[PDB]
Parts: C-alpha cells; structure tokens; sequence
C-alpha cells in the first residue's frame, strides 16, 4: 500500500517531474490530467478540479466541474519515462458538493460491489484473459494488414516470430508490479494472450487499462501495432476478454460445494442463472462496437448462444476444472473493447439478482453442437446473443436490472453515444458492396 | 465449428 | 522579487550577455530593444529613448521619443541561450516629461487598476486558459496544414503526441518562474492547453505573452508550428482565451457571499451586469481579428450570445462551482490573439461600470439550447455577439464607456489599424468563391 | 414568328432529332427537359409534366406536377449539332389547374410587364451589356488562373489575342437569330464585351440565357473558359451587365421630351426617382451573389452609391446622350449573374412605383468625385448599396414594394437559398486569414 | 450541436 | 429533409 | 479613382 | 503616405 508521505517520498527519490491523474470516460478510454510534481499536495488533498463532462465522450452537452480524488494504492513510476520520470495516479470523480459522480464507472463499479457487500459477499475475485493483435507497420507508423508472425496455439518460434514483443511486455509489467501467469500465442496468426493473477474487481480492471496501454506503449516502440479489436481481420479468430468470476465471503469461496456432484454451491447456480437470463440486455456494454458482433460468428470459438456446460465448443458460461478455493464461472462474451469497469459491474449485478431471486439453473449443453436447427434451438430454449449492436441497444433499454446498474446518468449517455455510432455505421456503403453490385446490377 | 485453425490450409 | 544591485549580480554571476528590453503594442506582439549587459546601468536608471511610434504598428505617422522604464520584478534568464546568456525586462513607455504614455497598452491596464483601487479593490485576480494548435512543418520550416496528432479531449497519449512538446514547455515555463497548475490535450486534434496558478492582472498579462512566446520557441525546436490562431481550420473547435476574474479587497474576495443561494455578492452581479451590458462593445478587443468571428459561430463551444450561465452549451459568462477565496466569474469571448492588458482593462473597466451603475443582472439562461427562434432570442432579450469585425468596430466607436478605458490616443489607432485591416480583407476574392461561380456562372 | 405547323415542318425538314425544353430557376440557371422529336406534338399541345419543384433549386422540399407551355417564338436550332440537330423551345411554367405557377421567373416578368400595361405602357425596351472573361483550361480541361490574353479597353490583336473566340461567338449567334450591335475588349485582361440590338423585356431576357450558353460552349470548343463571374480576380475590373430601359406607348418613347433641359420627360425622372428609392432592396436581386458584392469596391468603375448622373466615375444611373426614340435609363448594379427575369422584373416594378407615387428626383452628381467623407455623403443625402449579401438579404425582407413584385412564393424560396449561401460563405477560413495569421499569432 | 465533437467519424 | 441536394457545397 | 486602369505598370 | 509600413498585407 501507499500513504500521503510514502508518495512524497518516492516522488522526490525518484526524481518524478509529472503526475498523470487518470480517469476513464464510459468508452473505456483513458483519460488523463497532467500534473507537475508541484501539484502533487494539491492532487492528494483531492482539490483538483476538471471538466468532468470529458467521461460522456462527443454526447457532452455542457462543461461541468468535479474533482479528481486520486487512489493512492494506484500509484506507479513509468519504467520508459527514463530522464524526466513520470508517474500515474487513477482517481476517482466526486461532485463539488462531495458526493461521488454518478457517470464514473469506477464508481459504479464500487456502488455494485457495495451493494454485494450488503448481501454479506466481501469480494468479488476476477481474473481477466485478454487477447491482442500484433500488426506490422509501414514507413508513416501506420498499421497495415500484415501480421507480426505466422504461428499457431502456443506455437514456439523464439527469434522473432513466437514471442516477439511479448517477453519485454511481461518484463515490464513485472517491473510495473503485475503478477504475471503465463503467457502464449493465440490461435489466430499475430495474437497473443497473457494472464495475470486473480485480483478484487477494481483492482482487476486497474490491471486492465494499465496492460492495454502498457502493451500498446510496448508495441509501438519495436515498430508494430498492438490492437485490441474484437475482430480485426475476416475469417480468423477474434480477441476476447474471458472473464473468470469468483464470491468471497471473508476468504471463503462461496461457489464452492464439496458435497455438490459438480463442486458448485447453490450459490454459484443461482449466480449462473442470473447472468444467463440477463446476457442479452448486458451485450451491449460486454459487447459495445460494431465489430464485437462479427466476432459473435459461429466456428471461431465465440459464444453464440445463452447456454453454460463445462466441455463445448463455445458456451456463454463455462466452468473451469479447478476446485475448492479456485472454483471460478467464466464468462466469454466480453472482448477487449469493452469497458472492464462496465462489464464487472453488469455481470456482478446480474449474477447477484440471479442470486436474490433464487433463480434455476438451466440443464447444461451437452456434446450437441448446434447444428441442430432453430426449431430444436427454440423448444430446447437455448436463447441466442443479439446478432448485431442495435439489438443489444433495444434490450438494454429494455432491462430494468442491468440499467439500474449503470444509474439513470449513464445510461442515457451510452445509449446516445452507441445509438449515434450504430447510425453512422448503418448509412456506409462498403467495399463489399460495391464488389458484389456495380457490375451485376 | 472448425474455421480458424484450419486456416493453415487456406 | 528584485532590486538594482539584485539585478546586477545575477547578471555579472549568470554572465548574461544581452537584455531584452521587451514592450508591446496596440496588436499585442511582442516588441523589445536588445542591449548588452554593459548599458544595464544606463536602462535600469530609466534613460533609454526608443522610437515609441512603434506602438501604432503600421498606422505610425511620426517619429516620437520615448523612456522604457523597466520593470525588475519581470526579470528572467532564458534557458536556451546557453552559450550566452540572454535575459529580458518589461518595460513601460514613459513620455520624455516624465507621464506614463496614454497609448501603451500596460500603461492602461495599470490606469484602469488605479481607478479599480479608487473603489477600495486593491487587486483583480485573473486566471487565463489559453490554446494553441501545433503544426507540423515542411522542409524548408513553414506550417503546414497537417496537425501534430489526433487525438482528442484529455486523451493520454505518452509517445509523442499530446505530450512530449507539452512536457517541455511546462518545465522550461517551471525555470522560467510560471506556477504551473495542470496541462491537457483539447478537444481538437493538435490543440493543447496549459493552465496557471491565478496572479494580479498585470502579471498575468505577462505571463500570457511570455508563454506565447515560449510556446512559439520550444514548438520550433521539435521541428513544429504552434500558433494561436483563434480558428485555423473550419469544421474543428477554435481556440479560446478563457478568463478567470475576481476582485479582492485586502485578500478578501469581494464576489463571495455565503449567504447567496448561489454563493454570489451583489457586487459580483453587478460586475457580470457591467460586462454583458458592454459586450458587443468590448468584442473589438477581446476579438480583435477577422478570424476571430469564425470562432464565434454554433456547435463549437464558443460563445455566440451574450449571457451568463452556471451549466449551458456555451454562455458568455460562466460561473464554476468553486467558492470561498476562489469564486470567479469566466468570460469566455477573449480568444489569445487578443491583446492581454487590453482585454482585462476592459473588462475590468466594464465591470466597475456595472458595479458604480447598480446594474442588475439579467435572469441566467437555462438548459434551454438557442435552438429557438430570432424572434424568441429577442422576445427574451438575449442579445447577441458581432457577426464580424465590422460590426465590432462600430459598437467600439458607438461606446462611451471602454473607448475611457481605451482612452482618446489608443483608440484612433486601434481603430484605424481594424479599419485597414477590415478594408483589405473585405475586397479579396477567395477560393471559395471561385470554386462555387466560375463554374455555374 | 412560328407556328404549329411551321414548328412541325422545319423540324422534318431540318432533320431535328431531339428537342430541349427549356426553362429557368430562381438562381438563373438554364435548366431543361430533353424531348425526342416524336414527341414534338405533345410539346406543343401543353401536355408534357415535370416536377417543377426543380425551380426552388437546392431549397426543395415537395416534389409537385407541373406543364410545360412552349412560346413558339422562342424555336431555334442549333448550329453545332451537325449530325444530329437539336432544338430548343422556352417554355412557362403552368400548375395543373391552368393557372400559371407563381415561382417561374419568365411568369414573374410577365405579370410585371401585365400590370405595367394597366397604365398605359405597351412594351419596355432593354438593352443589356454582358461581360465575360476568357481563361485558359488545363490538360484535364479545368479553368486556370491565366487570362488567354493581355489586352486593353477597345484594344486590337487579330492574330490570336483580340477577337480570337469573339468573331465566332459573333458569327453563331448572328446565324442563330441574334442582332448584334458590336463587340470589343472590356477593361481587364480576357474580358470582352458583345451588345445585342433592344428589344422586348422577355425577348431581352430569352437572349441573355441563350447568349450565355452560346458563350460558354463556342469557348468550351476552342479549349478556353467563359465565365460570367462578376469578380473573378482581386485587384482587375469585374463584370458588369448595364441594363438599358426604355418605356413605350404604342412606338412612342414616353421618356423623351424636347422641351425639357435634359431632354427626359417627367415620366422618365419618376422612373429614376423609384429605381433610386428602392435601390438596396433590388440588390440583392441585381447583385445575388456573395462574390458580387467584391465587384461593388470603389476604383473599378462598378457603383457603389445610390445617385444618377449624366457624367461620372460610376454613378447607379447613367443617362446617355442619346435622344429621340433612344432615350434611355442606363442602371449599372446589375452584374451577369443576376437572373434576368427577375432582375428586369425588379426595375420595372421599382420604375413604375416612382411613376405611380411621383417621386421627386433628387439632385444630380456633378463631378465631385466620392473622396468627399461619410458625413459629406450623408449630409447630401447619397446612399450606399449594401456592403455584402447579408445586408442586401435583411433590405429585400423588409421591402413591401419589389417583395411584391417577386410574389409570396418565389421571395420566401430565394431568401432560403440566399441565406443558406451566406452561412455556407461566413464560415469559411480563408487562405488569406491563413496567411495574415497562424504565424503573427 | 457537437458539430466539431463528431469529426472522429468524418 | 435537403442533404443530398446540398451537396454543391460540399 | 483609376486602379483597374493603371493594371499596365503592375 | 504610410506605405512603406503597409508591406504585410502585399
Ligand atoms: N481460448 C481460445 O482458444 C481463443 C478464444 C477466441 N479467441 C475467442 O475470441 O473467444
Ligand atoms: N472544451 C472546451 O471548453 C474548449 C473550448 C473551445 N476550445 C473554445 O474555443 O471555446
Ligand atoms: N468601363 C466599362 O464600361 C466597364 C464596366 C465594368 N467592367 C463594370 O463591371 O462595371
Ligand atoms: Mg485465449
Ligand atoms: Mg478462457
Ligand atoms: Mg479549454
Ligand atoms: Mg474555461
Ligand atoms: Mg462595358
Ligand atoms: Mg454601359
């Protein structure tokens, strides 16, 4: 941990010029605030002010003002920063009257494990596994089409194709005090994955932002193009961010059960229902591009279709073979454009009023690949994932769970945003278009 | 259910 | 601060070899005579004679002689002489007899302060925000019409996009004595921002030319063209010259009253009174180009009708949520290539004005966007700005109130470089023009 | 004149395959409905459908139905066809129910020239003078900057530089039916001149359109450009359409009068007196576009106050000496671009409302030239037309006398177009602001 | 309004 | 209603 | 005021 | 008169 003193202390040792006060706006962008070490008393007193207005994205309408209140369990050195160091600071966002902003999703985030605190649950531990792209660049630093190497699942090419821009990203990261597992390469030509060790919710999507912009960071100084898109390239896997869930209650698993056939608590059942009925409607922030649909294909591993099992080619809910203080629910929708504040907070939410509510577990999907048609599909009751973002915007308006789980301020926000973005993207006339018509018509 | 990987043919 | 003998030694210790004695005129650029360090006596003792003419800018008739009395709490070195060591003093121009001379603009600023402190404000507090762009430059060093990055509003960008040329200048601005407060990356690609602490009116004023000027240098170094241009581009946000205004009276802020329901004194209404009852006057010098009134136009930000607001689209007045010691009222018209001195005397006059008169304050404006009606705008009694510097001119000259402040020698000269300007500009036939007729016609 | 039957025998006989319905916006633009000659009988029985709504130009909201009636006077075939011959036929705009549509400039006229023969006028005699310039087109065949000659006022060059595409323009129109007067160098570099004989407002008219087309295709052919831009460089004479009216009363010149001094009966200085007291309401008719309004700047002989003379450097009317059956009324504000129709329609009606009211003529222009200052000017009682397209705009709104002669439907659909030009027009930022600023500031 | 907000999809 | 007829200007 | 005119010198 | 000054905007 970290006080006050401690960070003066470290900020004068190490010769820390400038501060970063990072925030994320409801995109899941990064958003910062550069300070001069000069500032740093003013910074952790929480007297900073800003826009504020910056988390709705281009839907803004008027400038606010609120104040950055810094974590200092957050703080960390730049390892590349070299002559003048630089450090970061992720804060929270508080109105001027006090009272924490409502459109923060890392409040929002905090709000919903508060209310599962409420219900006696003391942590939720999450363990994230995003994948990437490498893509080569040209002359101007612009990505091409080309990827970095040619491999395959944890393919072995140590000179410069296997690893690549891969073992000085974990170097880093450990430096930067992740805890890194392991790391491989993707199915996927160019993609790789490292996992890091399971951490509190928050602490988790921390972990996430950092990783994503120390990898890219990474990326760009050995000449390539790290991308997190759901879905870059035709024909090839897509990039998803598994999410492996776990209840705490005072350092004891609560999906655990020894006596239960499947090692699940009943629990952890009703948490599974609860994030099964409610999939559709959390689609649209799990899933929140246009391209995170063209990743939801069939024959690429994604799920498709509502439906948990514990061996299937891709089901929504999976659960790992590990027991006892380790037994964990996966979720595989989210990809890693999503917000991870966002997409905690929903699939806490909808797993705690699975858990209110009782609800039944559905049978389990067995070797039955879904070749079977869409009248066995429908009488088995296997609903389906929104084929495309307008679908996902429609249940999530029309959801009363997972909407009180975003507020009433952000809802409206990233509806807007989402309901512009699919607007401007249905009103294209693509390529593809063009090469089928034009000619036969 | 088998596209990605047997992308090695294509 | 600073004293003769104080000046002397450091320059004899920091072995400065030539002093910049810096001045401006009417058009806010930044005029100096250059000296060696053996005629520092002899300037210190206030007996330099200078054209003085040089004020009028290219409207000058007739060779003057006039004094620059410097002043020494402006001292500073610049970091990037290196080999010798080059330092500056701001000067005031002083008429041979031994009277300020009317038409320096700092000469002005210091005037309308005096008969501010005539009421009992001993000192009007100013905190300004102002924007530039940077552009890359061409092999032989022109500007460019390509932006340094893209990115967006508070985006992070740690490579060499958003920061980089940002870092430097906030630790050149550091040595120089600038009191940084926080920097950030604006809405528009390439456009940046840099906030200080607040300070008294004047110096204020030469902290914003001298940051212009570092700015301008430091951006050159790294090969880019950094301008503040009010609008460079069309279709992008311009750059504005935010204002940050409150009065004291023996370091008690004269705008706070706690038992307002808006935290606000009658005197502070009364100022905000003052100043949008004078605003289409004062928009001449807070707006001084032809280029400015391309900022002032819907959906950028920029202010286009007079009046004030606590949350709005953008009001020309605004007013954040802090109180106490640093309530403030923020005129947003001023764009940077505004004169500083003449912008705040001004304003400061027009609010004294308000505040003598007993002005009151029209009713705020509330979410309701200015999409209604001309006859709507009016019914209301919402005024708004000029549409170009015409009209400014002529409200400038139809004033009673600023043309005092201005006084009766700045003023012809203000308005007959305007009115050159206005005459050159209006009777040129651009490309725009020849791309719609010569065609259809 | 022609016929039916004539029309049906010269079209088997010449061979005219294809027929061009023509007509006109309210921008002035030529547009035209393509007909096959087997439909010529249907042309001529006033039974062919358009949309109509194509008049409002840009500004369109509905589509409607509306018939062509073709004015047999108006056939003419044209030269260049060669293989396969072409006609053209101008037509009215009729609404369905037979009424003619209130929006067609050609109705417009009409109408003027209808209730001018309520009081007694049987005809208006026009002479326009149109003025184009001449450039040189690139390999893609793209207008340059370059003027395809250097000549002077009334200069000769026969090699390739004085008449070059002027003999043949004449030539063509003569075989066309035209009665040209003369043709000569204009002022500026590649600007010439070609006068047509006088005839009847709507024939005036008919033959300014025609004169256009033919201009713009004869230099299209010899691989050079026309334009009829009223300003197409800064700093060389613009182009001028003097339009000179006469009114008559059965061969009578209702203008002349022996007796008086000048040789101009009462009648002729109430027309004066009238075009004179709605001249800045006409402007925006006369002078329609943005770019007209930089041809109207002092030194170029174009006017730029509201007074007549027989003898000055521009004054709005002139009065030549010719006397007789050629006594005239010379206005100069109009430039190519203005829509002849309405234009004419605009001066008429103005003419006969200073008839009507018996305005009094104020005093002439002697040659004291306009160095005279605004307080001389005002003091004198001279007005000046407006300095841009907005305040030409806001004068034409606030007109009841030529507002009346455009009609309800027609002026609220010219506003529109107008002011979305100007909005289009303010907006922009110019080379030349890029090049005043972005390095000053 | 958000003219110039939503140049990133111009 | 008018954006594709708008787009001389464009 | 003759400036078109004197367009020979410039 | 003054135009040698005037040179910025030629
Ligand atoms: N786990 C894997 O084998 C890869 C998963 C796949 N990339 C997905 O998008 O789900
Ligand atoms: N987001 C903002 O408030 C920026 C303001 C804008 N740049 C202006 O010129 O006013
Ligand atoms: N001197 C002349 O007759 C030319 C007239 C001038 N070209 C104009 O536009 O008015
Ligand atoms: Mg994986
Ligand atoms: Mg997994
Ligand atoms: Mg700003
Ligand atoms: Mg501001
Ligand atoms: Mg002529
Ligand atoms: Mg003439």
């Amino acid at each position: 941990s970290y006080t006050r003193e401690d960070i003066i202390r470290i900020a004068e040792e190490e010769n820390v010029r400038f501060i970063r006060l990072q925030f994320t706006d409801l995109l899941g962008t990064i958003k910062n605030v550069e300070i001069p070490v000069s500032q740093l008393e003013k910074a952790l007193d929480n007297k900073m002010m800003f826009d504020g207005s910056s988390i709705e994205g281009y839907v803004r309408i008027e400038e606010s003002d609120m104040y950055l209140y810094p974590d200092l369990d957050t703080w960390v050195v730049f390892p590349w920063v070299t002559s003048d160091r630089v450090a970061r600071l992720i804060c929270d966002i508080y109105k001027p009257d006090g009272s924490p902003f409502a459109g923060d999703p890392r409040g929002i985030l905090k709000r919903v494990l508060k209310e599962a605190e409420e219900l006696g649950y003391t942590s939720m531990n999450v363990g994230p596994e995003p994948e990437f792209f490498l893509f080569k660049t040209d002359e101007k630093g612009d990505p091409t089409t080309e990827l970095n190497d040619q491999g395959g699942y944890f393919d072995l090419a140590p000179m410069d194709l296997g690893e690549n821009c891969r073992r000085e990203i974990v170097l880093k990261l450990e430096e930067m005090g992740f805890e890194i597992e392991a790391s491989h390469h993707e199915v996927a030509p160019g993609q790789h994955e490292i996992d890091f060790k399971y951490a509190d919710a928050v602490k988790a999507a921390d972990q996430i932002q950092t990783f994503k912009l120390v990898v890219k960071t990474i990326a760009r100084q050995h000449g390539l193009h790290a991308t997190f898109m759901p879905k870059p390239l035709f024909g090839v896997n897509g990039s998803g961010m598994h999410c492996n869930q776990s209840l705490f209650k005072d350092n004891e698993n609560v999906f655990y059960d020894e006596t239960d056939e499947l090692g699940l608590s009943q629990t952890a059942r009703h948490y599974m229902a609860g994030i099964l009925k409610h999939a559709r409607a959390m689609a649209a922030i799990t899933n929140p591009t246009v391209n995170s649909y063209k990743r939801l294909v069939p024959g690429y591993e994604a799920p498709c279709y509502v439906a948990w099992s514990a061996s299937n080619r891709s089901p929504m809910i999976r659960i790992p073979a590990s027991r006892g203080l380790s037994t964990r629910v996966e979720v595989r929708n989210p990809d890693p454009a999503a917000n991870p504040y966002l997409a905690l907070a929903v699939m806490l939410r909808a797993g705690l009023d699975g858990i209110k509510r009782q609800m039944a577990l559905p049978a389990p999907i067995d070797r039955n690949i879904y070749v079977m048609s869409e009248e066995e599909r429908i009488e088995e009751g296997i609903p389906s994932l929104p084929a495309d973002l307008k679908e996902a915007l429609s249940e999530l308006i029309r959801s009363e769970v997972i909407s009180d789980a975003l507020g009433d301020h952000a809802l409206a926000y990233f509806y807007e945003l989402k309901e512009i973005e699919w607007d401007m993207y249905r009103t294209q006339v693509h390529q593809w278009e063009r090469d089928q018509y034009l000619t036969l018509y | 259910l088998i596209q990605g990987e047997l992308s090695r043919f294509f």
